[PDB]
RNA sequence: CGACUCUUAGCGGUGGAUCACUCGGCUCGUGCGUCGAUGAAGAACGCAGCUAGCUGCGAGAAUUAAUGUGAAUUGCAGGACACAUUGAUCAUCGACACUUCGAACGCACUUGCGGCCCCGGGUUCCUCCCGGGGCUACGCCUGUCUGAGCGUCGCU
RNA sequence: GCGGGCCCGGGUGGAGCCGCCGCAGGUGCAGAUCUUGGUGGUAGUAGCAAAUAUUCAAACGAGAACUUUGAAGGCCGAAGUGGAGAAGGGUUCCAUGUGAACAGCAGUUGAACAUGGGUCAGUCGGUCCUGAGAGAUGGGCGAGCGCCGUUCCGAAGGGACGG
RNA sequence: GGUAUAGGGGCGAAAGACUAAUCGAACCAUCUAGUAGCUGGUUCCCUCCGAAGUUUCCCUCAGGAUAGCUGGCGCUCUCGC
RNA sequence: GACGUCGGCUACCCACCCGACCCGUCUUGAAACACGGACCAAGGAGUCUAACACGUGCGCGAGUCGGGGGCUCGCACGAAAGCCGCCGUGGCGCAAUGAAGGUGAAGGCCGGCGCGCUCGCCGGCCGAGGUGGGAUCCCGAGGCCUCUCCAGUCCGCCGAGGGCGCACCACCGGCCCGUCUCGCCCGCCGCGCCGGGGAGGUGGAGCACGAGCGCACGUGUUAGGACCCGAAAGAUGGUGAACU
RNA sequence: CGCGACCUCAGAUCAGACGUGGCGACCCGCUGAAUUUAAGCAUAUUAGUCAGCGGAGGAGAAGAAACUAACCAGGAUUCCCUCAGUAACGGCGAGUGAACAGGGAAGAGCCCAGCGCCGAAUCCCCGCCCCGCGGCGGGGCGCGGGACAUGUGGCGUACGGAAGACCCGCUCCCCGGCGCCGCUCGUGGGGGGCCCAAGUCCUUCUGAUCGAGGCCCAGCCCGUGGACGGUGUGAGGCCGGUAGCGGCCCCCGGCGCGCCGGGCCCGGGUCUUCCCGGAGUCGGGUUGCUUGGGAAUGCAGCCCAAAGCGGGUGGUAAACUCCAUCUAAGGCUAAAUACCGGCACGAGACCGAUAGUCAACAAGUACCGUAAGGGAAAGUUGAAAAGAACUUUGAAGAGAGAGUUCAAGAGGGCGUGAAACCGUUAAGAGGUAAACGGGUGGGGUCCGCGCAGUCCGCCCGGUUCAACCCGGCGGCGGGUCCGGCCGU
């Protein structure tokens, strides 16, 4: 906000009709130039802007609960299906499966050339490497405001319980790490975008039944909680629109142009 | 990254205090790299540079394998003045041209006893560190 | 002006309201700096309950709620009369006890003496000195536990 | 085809718009949270080899001492230092020092007039005179000393 | 491209910039006798006309109507265009030098600019006294900073001689 | 020259005269971005729809409320099936 | 027709024919002898908070919620995010009506007991009444046929006609609270200035098998400086008699 | 006729101390409006707000019921949510508007007068001795002084207390010094100082790389360090830093150990006997202000003016009658709370020199007014001054050459350099002011061809493998579901 005293620190009174002068606040007397100027409007120099901002602004928003898990849940499930992972743009051609779950002994590394080896045996290294590739100077004022460099995110990597992992993939451009009993959405799902690789450990893969749980089972973690139903079941239209049930009962379509 | 939260990790702080920083902290700033010899003898990586050192340009027009011997140290401006880095002026007066220590590799120290005080002090802790490491 | 169906409002902002607006920036920073106190509090008295003395047993008035049972203040004299407390002593051993509280009913009266029971049962007396002097526990039950009691000590339930 | 005038273009003028830079602001948050009669805030006057302003300093006046670091400051000369030496500059700063007004304190505010003690010049305390040093404001508490009362009493 | 505007070519420029999917706003100017800054016609125009008046020769000087010197003609005509002060000004005083800017023409001149220099008290005044008046203490008032009042509801002289 | 009278106050041989170029109530700062049913202005394009100056009430007549005129969002149905 | 010749709607200049008064604003009426306007650049005016109403999107749903607090991080990204016997203290909704003392939403049918007395008491049954219009769904004679005559289960379209009838609308009934009139009976711990019930009108923002809660977006009305600029005024505290 | 005590009252340059003023963002005590709204306006609202005065601290104030309630009761004060825009107040208009309970943050209780018992058992000052003395204390020795009986100290205060009787088990807390080991959570408490990884590797651009390509795996090495800044562009590895339960060197703070000087003969339960309360105060009338408080919520000037199974409260005034709840008119106290000023830090979906504080710069400066006060404009050469030597015309300002630089087509208010406006050059035109819309024509500017541009793309005529077999590899679909898994 700006300060509540900018622009009205002066004293101007407007001089009254019978002159020149447009009726405007101007500075009274003296002998300088900042005399019977203009003061106290949003088109005078100086002067003070329209509608001030104010400290009070509603700044923070407020999101249901069952609503932040539905997002997580739709984010969560969107790391699967390669084509929304290609969709957000990450180098997974090479990667031998998608729900990439990796051996618990992950949590014990402490070096990042552990951390970089075993990025490169499950190829997920074209990422970092695209990260490296993507990196520049940003364009506008947020140079001068400690906003200079800018990157593409990077793959996550998501771990049940802190050994030393996050040391080792701490200096990795682009690795966000996050813990399963704490999962957020703003890194799940960077940009608002549901796309988002992800590279899971089998302790936290396994605790992911634990956390929401499924639909004929509650979530054990959460106390009242369940996965939410799905509006329609068979997704897939082409196989509904050629069923022989459908076709059975359709009437012979007019495609002749008059 | 960075993780205290003492440190100021801002643009314009940190230019203000580079550039309006006291005369010893300037001497601690205008540091220059050893040789890869005076490097693997001192296990020293740099050291601050002083009046009488030898230097080799490494960056910029007067770049080259010359030694020359430093004339004065300029902390105001951030720059030294070395022996046959030099210009000719319009009426034919020699000037010496500044070259900014971080361009500047030495090849021979002005060993007194602060000196090796210093050098053994790098010394040690870069073992402990290597020590620690292992 | 009033059109076409409105609620009739009385907005409170006729004084100078803007001169004491009071953000809530500082709430995060309020519970960080709350937090910091109450563990440093807790670790001051290493062995003590964090949450502090024993309170009584109270019903409450307003026959709205009629029903609920809190937190008292402290245990009245005549509790621990019955239960063999002195007024003095009980507060240097973490038991509150306040002085103007009434005793009508024999029922509360029986229940705050059993749970004063209760708690002398459960508790672990340090001697003064290293020394054991009378009235303190076995060195057996000093090393078995020296930790923290966290939440209330003996919640209450309803 | 002249001169003048009108439009467009190239170049050259007045002007400083736009863009990019920023040791500066605004807002939020954390810790601490400390002035003064042992003289505060503020003001005046002075202090550098060359010095106007800003900043810093107080007749020890661009700083003294001590500690840490360790070879400069720099616009020019001069140089102190031997940088194998408490040792140049810096930062810290705990020792010392800190002109005149100002709650401002001998009386007033002119920088004018005084009183009480000590020392020196003059003397051989001799008072004039000169210089230096310490005191001399109001209110108030405890205590001391000297006092007043046709206040209340006791002896003669 | 109906349009809001946009994409390329050339020149200058020297260090950052843009498209797409969403988010947010101190987000689009022809006017408000709008605010700030700059620039035109007017216009080489109005004007450089209150108080009688200048001329000759020489010198310095690149340069002379305006400086200096000499001569001539004039005016102010002792309630002066003379000689000294008070208030005020504050270095404007003096010597040397420059002619960037100012002295509404010019200048070799200046109260301009740059270097230096200059104010000497027992007797001349402040300092002393009181006037109209102002203003403490005592006293009274006042929520209070303070105010009333100058002898009024005061144990108000700390001085002196002789012993 | 010194001194005294200071703003709903002073002073006035009296003109509402003077009170620092302002006096039928000085100047300075703040309340204060005082209020205005009254003037002036109110910033890009295209497409579609598109008015009223009329009834009643109001210390109401240069203004409002209320009906009327307008736009937008729909919904319930019928059908050149 | 092809080495000084081609195509270039739009823009550079000029000419001709027709048309053609300077913009913005008040206004019934502006080119006006109505007001603002020499020219150029930059800045410049419907914002934010809070309260409502409606519409829209999302999640849950007779429930919904995160206010505040607490547990995880030493804050890079974070003053975020995750969680809570705090999951609900508490708000909103689920019940309304009277000033209040208070009361407070279902009836109908069948057989019996009092005289079925449109009144009271016993057992069983159906469980938001009925009428009209009602999108859609159910039955559906029969027809259309099929290379010949008959029989014929099957895949069809139309299908007169007959029904169950969403949501909603209109009406007739029913129930709840206040009030008015006429009345007959029921119970007791205390038999009373006790309490309860009926019929017929009327008043209510009600019930009659529910729809709210939270978040976000837009519009409209307000309190705030409130789209921007503009007074003649009023009050508080201080400075001036160097003019007069 | 004086002296000696006491009570009231003066003088001190008497001995030793204390207050004065400043800041004032937050706090406490007074005083205290009008703009504005009510479409006018006088009660109301603005508003116990601004202005004015006084007084502190790191917080202040408040604070342990003369309370809330009427319930099966709760239990100091302060703050958050809710109560609640509610009860209530108000030309009952505009508008104003709490409290209780409930959930939390924090949580800590106590001391006098009086009543009474102890030989004043009490306190201050001066002298000497011992310790330490830079926030002047402890002990001892002084017929050394003073204060105090017009009352100091010990026990003891509403939750009862004191003294005896005799039931029960037994004897460590605090103050001032002397030193000592553990370096005491942001994972070593606070402050300061010195240090700890890895390319200036090979080509190639450039004035200069920090650019581009490449280097046992995105490439060479480090990585618990890939923040940031500087260095002639855009640097993880050139430099400072960055990460680290990283190191070393000093000071300070805090918790514990042994010793010395000390102070300290300190209980619970029952019974018995006595004792136990703050006066011009409560309360009443009154009037003024204030409050939601309405026959009067609180604060008050004046008058009246108490009592002790009394007094206060129980939200409608009064009488009678029972109930419930506290004990006013004396005092102290941290925590949860606030902080536009001061000291030192961190951050940003904020502005980017007419913006952001008035002030990015010698800014509360220059300057204006007698004064209270008013109050600006103003950033940018270049990587490096390398800031143009020298020759020539001019008195000089100014030019012409030369030189520096990648670039002065950057020359000391010098980055980029728009429009208004001006000079000149090239072209066109010109007696109905200029300018504008529609339609053509003429002349220029370059653009795209072309020395024909006759444009191609398929089908047809005039050196090896497809056809067809062998082997291997991979894939598709199928059902006897052939078999198992998978799965409703
Ligand atoms: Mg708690
Ligand atoms: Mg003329
Ligand atoms: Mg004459
Ligand atoms: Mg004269
Ligand atoms: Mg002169
Ligand atoms: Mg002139
Ligand atoms: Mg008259
Ligand atoms: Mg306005
Ligand atoms: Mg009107
Ligand atoms: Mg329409
Ligand atoms: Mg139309
Ligand atoms: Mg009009
Ligand atoms: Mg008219
Ligand atoms: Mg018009
Ligand atoms: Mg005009
Ligand atoms: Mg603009
Ligand atoms: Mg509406
Ligand atoms: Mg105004
Ligand atoms: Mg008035
Ligand atoms: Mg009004
Ligand atoms: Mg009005
Ligand atoms: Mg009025
Ligand atoms: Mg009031
Ligand atoms: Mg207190
Ligand atoms: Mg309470
Ligand atoms: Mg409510
Ligand atoms: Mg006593
Ligand atoms: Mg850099
Ligand atoms: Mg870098
Ligand atoms: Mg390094
Ligand atoms: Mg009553
Ligand atoms: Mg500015
Ligand atoms: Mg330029």
């Amino acid at each position: 906000a700006v300060s509540e005293l900018a622009g009205h620190q002066t004293s101007a009174e407007s001089w009254g009709t019978g002159r020149a002068v447009a009726r405007i606040p101007r500075v009274r007397g003296g002998g300088t130039h900042r005399s019977g100027q203009g003061a106290f409007g949003n088109m005078c120099r100086g002067g003070r802007m329209f509608a001030p901002t104010k400290t009070w602004r509603r700044w923070h928003r407020r999101v249901n609960t069952t609503q932040k898990r539905y997002a997580i849940c739709s984010a969560l499930a969107a790391s699967a299906l390669p084509a929304l992972v290609m969709s957000k743009g990450h180098r997974i051609e090479e990667v031998p499966e998608l729900p990439l779950v990796v051996e618990d002994k992950v949590e014990g590394y402490k070096k990042t050339k552990e951390a970089v080896l075993l990025l490169k045996k499950l190829k997920a290294w074209n990422d970092i490497k695209k990260v490296y590739a993507s990196q520049r100077m940003r364009a506008g004022k947020g140079k001068m405001r400690n906003r200079r460099r800018i990157q593409r995110r990077g793959p996550c990597v998501i771990y049940n319980e802190d050994n030393g992992i996050v040391k080792a993939f701490r200096n990795i451009p682009g690795i966000t790490l996050l813990n399963v009993t704490k999962l957020n959405i703003l890194k799940l799902a960077p940009g608002g975008h549901v796309g988002r690789f992800c590279i899971w450990t089998e302790s936290a893969f396994r605790k992911l039944d634990d956390l929401y749980g499924t639909w004929r089972k509650a979530a054990s973690l959460k106390s009242n909680y369940n996965l939410p139903m799905h509006k329609m079941l068979n997704t897939d239209l082409s196989r509904i629109l050629k069923s022989p049930e459908i076709q059975r009962a359709l009437r012979a379509p007019r495609k002749k142009i008059h | 990254m960075k993780f205290n939260p003492f440190v100021t990790s801002d643009r314009s702080k940190n230019r203000k205090r580079h550039f309006n920083a006291p005369s010893h902290i300037r001497r601690k700033i205008m540091s220059s790299p050893l040789s890869k010899e005076l490097r693997q003898k001192y296990n020293v990586r740099s050291m601050p540079i002083r009046k009488d050192d030898e230097v080799q340009v490494v960056r910029g027009h007067y770049k080259g394998q010359q030694i020359g011997k430093v004339v004065q140290v300029y902390r105001k401006k951030y720059v030294i003045y070395i022996e046959r880095v030099q210009r000719e002026k319009a009426n034919g007066t020699t000037v010496h041209v500044g070259i900014h220590p971080s361009k500047v590799v030495i090849t021979r120290l002005k060993l007194d006893k602060d000196r090796k005080k210093i050098l053994e002090r790098k010394a040690k802790s870069r073992q402990v560190g290597k020590e620690k490491g292992k | 002006a009033p059109s076409r169906n409105g609620m009739i409002l009385k907005p409170h902002f006729h004084k100078d309201w803007q001169r004491r607006v009071a953000t809530w920036f500082n709430q995060p920073a309020r519970k960080i700096r709350r937090r910091k106190a109450r563990q440093a509090r807790a670790r001051r008295i290493a062995p003590r309950p964090a949450s502090g003395p024993l309170r009584p047993i109270v019903r409450c008035p307003t026959v709205r709620y009629h029903t609920k049972v809190r937190a008292g203040r402290g245990f009245s004299l005549e509790e621990l009369r019955v239960a063999g407390i002195h007024k003095k002593v009980a507060r240097t051993i973490g038991i509150s006890v306040d002085p103007r509280r009434r005793n009508k009913s024999t029922e509360s009266l029986q229940a705050n003496v059993q749970r004063l029971k209760e708690y002398r049962s459960k508790l672990v007396l340090f001697p003064r000195k290293p020394s054991a002097p009378k009235k303190g526990d076995s060195s057996a039950e000093e090393l078995k536990l020296a930790t923290q009691l966290t939440g209330p000590v003996m919640p209450i339930r309803n």
